[PDB]
């Protein structure tokens, strides 16, 4: 087991992780996506406001 | 010359009035203060056009800093005497030796030739390292994917067979009539020793005798790493085809090119969609080698090979990832071998060129090359998956049926792969290639006939 | 000076017109007390300015004044033995001006006139001038302060003050074409101080520090880094560091550093133990430490703050030394600026820019020549360490980017008290790869075969521990044994290397050397004992062996007449069995 | 005190011609009804500002919104006539005494001092705990750190060790003329339930004669609830720092600072960076620790105490990253512990004071404690082993020696660690730990010193 647990075990979780977290942080994906577009609109409309 | 400055941004900035100017031209801007950058000429639109800023986004202002358009799209000079020459960044001979005046002004963006004026490789890239031209290797026309690692043994590698490579056409066909191995080179986000390093590799061969060198400073333009780039491809376009000469250019560590090149969209609201990086990354991976092949009976022969480290040392990244389906092929070096000794340290779990088929195996080379081809690779394979389950319930719990594919990974390991700069032909090579399978019975293998089995047992 | 009015008040970041075509990334020193600001993305009369200074009670249309002029460094000697923090304020001119507290808007010269110093006209009205070139000196502290000019100056002097009590801001000369020059001067830290060519990494730097450059060095001027948790004594490398270090001169920017932990350092550093001036080292020292919760830019400023100014002295053919503990969390800083701006922490939750300012803050590293045209010292540490003992993140897998030494420091190897207990397996330094030849060259020809050849240890050690770390000395042959035995010596004895005690504290490497030696040579006969006859928990129990333990708490003078009989001492010592 | 009213969002108020006001400012808003609430000055620009109601929101009209400038920055009236006061949020008389005198209206934020005066906090202290006094003790201005389980018994623990808590500097050689006792409490999005627990620690024993209080509930209003703590925070200061006092700022679920903050941010388009949070926070939160330690002259110091939960336990989050980077320690509560009936459930290793270790031993706190402190440290954790291993081999399955150290881990979290309302002196609790130690006959102990040892033992 020490062996298998070191090349499947301890790395079959470690793996795991990876794979999660790269999805985990990106994740944050909306978070500018969203919030970029966010900020067009609230200035748009206090950017349409001062020329109109 | 116009003064349309009523917007600034770290990148690019509104810019009027200058709507009648080429588009994506090459634009001139002084500081006011004297100091002038250059930039793209992108969103040409009569609502505003932007411009691309170089670097150090500041100094520029809304008074003074106005644009001079010089050429309507990228383009410089290239004249012979390029010849061990150096120009880094964005191609200017900064060295010390004065900035000859290129015979020949071209455009160095460009496009891929016909794909159908594109031939087939033929000739093979002999070079004294058996491990490469034994599983894998070149017509001299084929990119294949480099992958190292940070501090990784990226230099020595790339180095070893740098000039102790050679051309073959006695086997091949063609003969010794017209072929230059002028071999350029581009900076990309290169670094300290890394750069100090392939100085000398030239200076001792003579390499810098013939050459162009485009340096990045890693430091100066963050743009210019997006320059040299399609300018150092061109390049090899005017002597490769224009002279029949097989100019073969291939740029260095790469990585900062992807680096560097990806935060572009950044603050350009590109909105990226794969890792954190550009949604259309691939998108400029496009002139990338799509510039790289053979041509049909012309002798021009240019090939870019794709040596830079990855991330940390996943392919998952989309830094090697992308670079697989482009680039023909994926090989590693799985920074095992090095680490543990092995020199060339390179590892066939990902080796595997895209145009190592056509063009090797008989006639090219040694006919049962071919043969043996996989007979190697289903036999070092297993070899280590034994190796793993040994420590896993005793190195005895095993029968004939392993003992020979084991003594199979350790005769490929530091034995066949490492050799250090020893200069391995592949007659000597393939030779001995053989040596290894006395032991694996003609009953083992099924991968080649009964014939070249017995050939060179 | 760009003078202007404010427009809008957003907390933090702020907006004034009035001020058309000013540089970006300024002064910006907008509310009415002059407050602390950045120029940045324009837009038509007017642009964006970024407060980071209490935005508390700011009207809009305040004395929005700035020089639009890029936020640079006050060049000119002085500085040593001078006290800065975070962008470059004497943080001790402000302890006497605010007394307690802290005053905001405040400001006072890096060096106030008040300083008379007593320059040399060592030049001519009327002479050549080279882009920066010769100008005075200054007798300061310990060492000649040269003081040269700065760039872009071609052509011809006029008028020399000759010597005298003078301060920096006396205009010593002047140029036949205007202006004049002072002692001082005032460059931007975005930019480093080209001073002709970089030359070839060969000269080796001796550290001083034992494991540090007999194993790993760095010609000088190299680029290196390290982990460690937080804090753990981890000031300890980079404070000996310099004692001992082959550098005159010493920097040091502690970055966004913890409250109090961002102090223990300051009081404990004024006690130099300077070798070669014999006292206070203060003399060469330059301090900046910045606490964590200081301005916005402030920590993110500090770095750039030693390395920027490295180049002033550096330029002049002088070996600097910069470092900054606690610099991993410096980043911080660059978040929370790169944040609040249309940016999405990319790689690793964190700025996009890496091979950014990091890599080129390295580039302003190795054998630079001069403005003159000398050598000049300018080794970079990266006190980068994760206070959560990190391997993969972004601060380190970044940094092993680009680098050219990496020492390792390992928590357990430390754990166990061991100093230093710098991790190997996990330490490199590229450096020595063109070191080596210079190694026996001036060294010893046979130096290097040396330690390349001990090396085997880990070598033999790290796949030999590994299964034997439990069983132990039991189905082993003999020679088993023997080969960890010699690595406790030289991880007791040779590799440990206390920095703390005076004794083995301070080395050279022609004293390492002789330790490393001393094991070897008893070493190629103690394995022959073992393999012709001789006992293996026999050898074990010799004196003679022990006196190498102590090899390197011998004194560098002794370690010769020490090595004499020492040495010898074995050949005789052995023939027993 | 103008009107015209544009752009509301919840507590939110637009009002135009804000030339006048300043970002950092309040002042009272009155709709139509005249009903007295309250706002920040936030965003006053030319057209509009920004406001931000104290209350909810309900109470806003369009025709009348007149304001009452109140002050562009408010402060709470300090002074050493609060030995007892009580106030919420804000801070506001809620204990029924009169308007607490003003002294000086000081920011509630007055920055950091000088940090070339600060000093290394190391003025031994007690708290009427041994575990938490000899393994781990806590030194005069030192921020400490406390992990705690969002929904352990943590909101107990936390005042309960409070008043426990004494100054002794009478071992070190001194008296209580300069070295004063001032408890300063302050939590925020407190249940009604515990809003009530509180209140009761401190009518117990002489604790509220002595101390001021602070918390804002969660079901209050989200405004006064972030600088809720910088407060009697900045107040703390005139006490220790400007009379030479000795006060003891401690925090209380950080939880509030971040959900507070999140509004901030959501609000004033802050846009979060990681973990959905403020891109500035480990600046606008380092300014905590801060008012914590010490200054060349002054032997006043106040100790600062932070105390929080995770949202799942998760030291990943800001709510433990943030603090496991400034705070100088670690001390966090386990379910485990807990679960058996320890109390306080308070594991080993996982919590200690950083510097807390050079504060302690000779002169400081027994002489001897200096060994003492790293021995029970590195022999306790040592039984934790034989502590799950009994499924392996048994009781007396195992040997003599190492066995022993087991009966002492139990001995040790049920009697040692579980100390509940307890208070044991400074030397009270550190006797404890020898009579532990008896337990391996005296030469078993690699920790400490013969000479300590055979002595106290």
């Amino acid at each position: 087991r020490v062996n298998a647990l070191e090349q499947v075990v301890i790395p079959g979780i470690r793996a795991q992780i990876r794979f999660i977290q790269q999805v985990l942080e990106q994740r944050e994906r909306e978070d500018t996506f969203r919030l970029k577009r966010i900020k067009g609109k609230i200035e748009a409309r206090e950017a349409e406001e001062e020329g109109g | 010359e116009y003064t349309g400055i009523t917007y600034i941004s770290g990148p690019l900035l509104f810019v009027e009035n200058a709507k009648d100017l080429a588009y994506g031209a090459i634009v001139d801007i002084k500081d006011g203060t004297g100091r002038v950058r250059g930039g793209q000429v992108i969103e040409v639109s009569e609502e505003y056009a932007v411009i691309q800023v170089f670097e150090e986004t500041t100094g520029l202002d809304l008074a003074t800093t106005s644009v001079s358009l010089v050429e309507d799209v990228a383009r410089l000079g290239v004249s012979k005497e390029m010849l061990g020459r150096r120009f880094n960044g964005i191609g200017k001979p900064i060295d010390g030796l004065p900035p000859i005046t290129p015979e020949k002004r071209l455009p160095i963006t460009g496009l891929p030739l016909n794909p159908v004026a594109r031939r087939k490789p033929e000739q093979f890239i002999q070079t004294g390292i058996s491990t490469i031209d034994v599983m894998n290797t070149l017509v001299r026309g084929q990119k294949l994917p480099i992958f190292s690692g940070s501090g990784l043994p990226a230099n020595e590698i790339a180095a070893q067979i740098a000039r102790q490579a050679t051309v073959r056409p006695d086997l091949s066909g063609e003969g010794e009539k017209e072929e230059p191995f002028a071999v350029v080179f581009a900076a990309m986000g290169i670094t300290q020793r890394e750069l100090s390093y392939f100085i000398q590799e030239f200076e001792r061969t003579g390499a810098l005798s013939r050459s162009v060198l485009f340096l990045n400073k890693a430091d100066d333009p963050t743009i210019e790493r997006i320059l040299t780039p399609r300018m150092a491809l061109t390049v090899a376009e005017y002597l490769a085809f224009e002279h029949d000469y097989h100019v073969l250019v291939i740029l260095t560590d790469m990585t900062n090119y992807c680096e560097a090149l990806r935060e572009i969209g950044a603050a350009r609201e590109e909105i990226p969609g794969r890792r954190g990086y550009p949604g259309y990354m691939y998108t400029d991976l496009a002139t990338i080698y799509e510039r790289a092949g053979v041509v049909e009976g012309k002798k021009g022969s240019v090939t870019q090979i794709p040596i830079l480290s990855m991330p940390d040392d996943d392919r998952t990244h989309p830094i090697p990832d992308l670079t697989g389906y482009i680039t023909e092929g994926q090989i590693q070096l799985s920074r095992e071998l090095h680490r543990k000794g092995i020199y060339p340290p390179i590892d066939p779990l990902p080796s595997l060129s895209r145009l190592m088929n056509n063009g090797v195996g008989k006639g090219k080379t040694r006919e049962d090359h071919k043969q043996v081809s996989d007979q190697l690779y289903s036999a070092y394979a297993n070899g280590v998956d034994i190796r793993k389950l040994v420590a896993i319930i005793g190195e005895d719990a095993l029968t004939e049926n392993d003992r020979r594919y084991l003594q199979f990974a350790d005769a490929f390991e530091r034995f066949f792969i490492n050799q250090g700069q020893q200069n391995r032909s592949i007659e000597e090579s393939l030779q001995i290639a053989w040596a290894l399978l006395s032991m694996l019975p003609q009953g083992e293998l099924k991968r080649i006939s009964k014939d070249h089995i017995g050939k060179y047992y | 000076m760009i003078q202007g009015v404010i427009q809008k008040i957003a907390g933090p970041a702020v907006i004034a017109k009035g001020m058309l075509g000013a540089r970006m990334y300024d002064i910006c020193k907008v509310g009415e007390e002059g407050l602390v600001g950045e120029i940045i993305r324009l837009d038509g009369d007017t642009a964006f300015v970024q407060v980071y200074e209490d935005t508390s009670g700011l009207k809009v249309g305040e004395p929005v004044v700035s020089t639009g002029l890029p936020l640079a460094v006050e060049l000119g000697p002085g500085m040593l033995n001078g006290i800065y923090d975070g962008i470059q304020r004497p943080l001790e001119r402000i302890r006497e001006k605010t007394g307690i507290y802290i005053t905001r808007g405040v400001v006072v010269h890096a060096l106030d006139r008040e300083k008379k110093w007593a320059w040399t006209p060592m030049v001519k009205p009327g002479d050549e001038v080279r882009g920066g070139m010769v100008l005075g000196t200054v007798p300061e502290f310990g060492f000649t302060h040269k003081i040269l000019v700065p760039p872009d100056v071609r052509g011809r002097v006029k008028e020399v003050k000759p010597a005298g009590e003078y301060t920096v801001e006396e205009p010593v000369v002047v140029l036949e074409d205007g202006t004049e020059l002072k002692m001082y001067h005032t460059w931007p830290v975005r930019r480093a101080r080209p001073v002709q060519r970089k030359l070839d990494p060969n000269t080796p730097f001796l550290t001083g520090m034992r494991i540090l450059d007999v194993l790993f060095p760095v010609a000088m001027g190299g680029t290196a880094a390290i982990p460690g948790p937080f804090g753990s004594g981890k000031t300890v490398t980079q404070q000996s560091l310099a004692k001992w270090s082959n550098a005159d001169v010493v920097v040091y920017v502690g970055c966004g550093e913890r409250g109090n932990e961002m102090t223990d350092v300051l009081v404990e550093f004024p006690e130099l133990t300077d070798p070669k001036t014999g006292g206070p080292l203060m003399h060469r020292t330059v301090l900046i430490a910045n606490t964590s919760n200081m301005p916005v830019a402030a920590r993110e400023a500090s770095i750039y703050v030693g390395v920027t100014i490295a180049e002033y002295f550096r330029d002049q053919g002088f070996s600097v030394a910069l470092m900054a503990d606690s610099t991993s969390r410096w980043a911080e800083a660059l978040r929370e600026i790169s944040s609040r701006l249309e940016e999405m922490p990319a790689e690793e939750g964190y700025p996009p820019y890496l091979a950014a300012r990091l890599a080129a803050f390295y580039e302003r590293a190795g054998k630079v020549i001069t403005l003159g045209g000398e050598e000049g010292a300018v080794t970079i540490v990266g006190a980068v360490s994760p206070p959560g003992g990190d391997m993969s993140e972004p601060v380190t897998q970044s940094t092993l980017r680009i680098v050219g030494a990496f020492w390792r420091l390992d928590a357990s190897l430390a754990f166990r008290r061991h100093f230093p207990a710098i991790n190997w397996n996990g330490s490199y330094s590229l450096f020595t790869s063109a070191l080596d030849p210079w190694y026996r060259e001036n060294v010893a020809e046979d130096y290097p075969e040396l330690r390349d050849a001990i090396s085997e240890l880990l070598q033999r050690e790290a796949g030999l521990q590994e299964i034997v770390q439990l069983v132990g000395p039991d189905a082993l042959q003999d020679a088993e044994r023997l080969v960890i035995e010699v690595g406790r010596i030289i991880r007791e004895d040779f590799l440990q290397q206390n920095a703390y005690h005076e004794v083995d504290a301070y080395c050279s490497m022609k004293k390492a050397y002789g330790i490393m030696k001393m094991i070897l040579a008893f070493y190629k006969e103690a394995e022959a004992a073992i393999k012709r006859g001789v006992s293996i928990d026999e050898i074990l129990q010799l004196p003679v062996l022990e006196r190498i333990g102590r090899a390197r708490y011998v004194s560098e003078e002794e370690f010769p007449a020490y090595f004499e009989e020492a040495m010898k001492e074995i050949q005789g010592a052995f023939k027993a069995l």
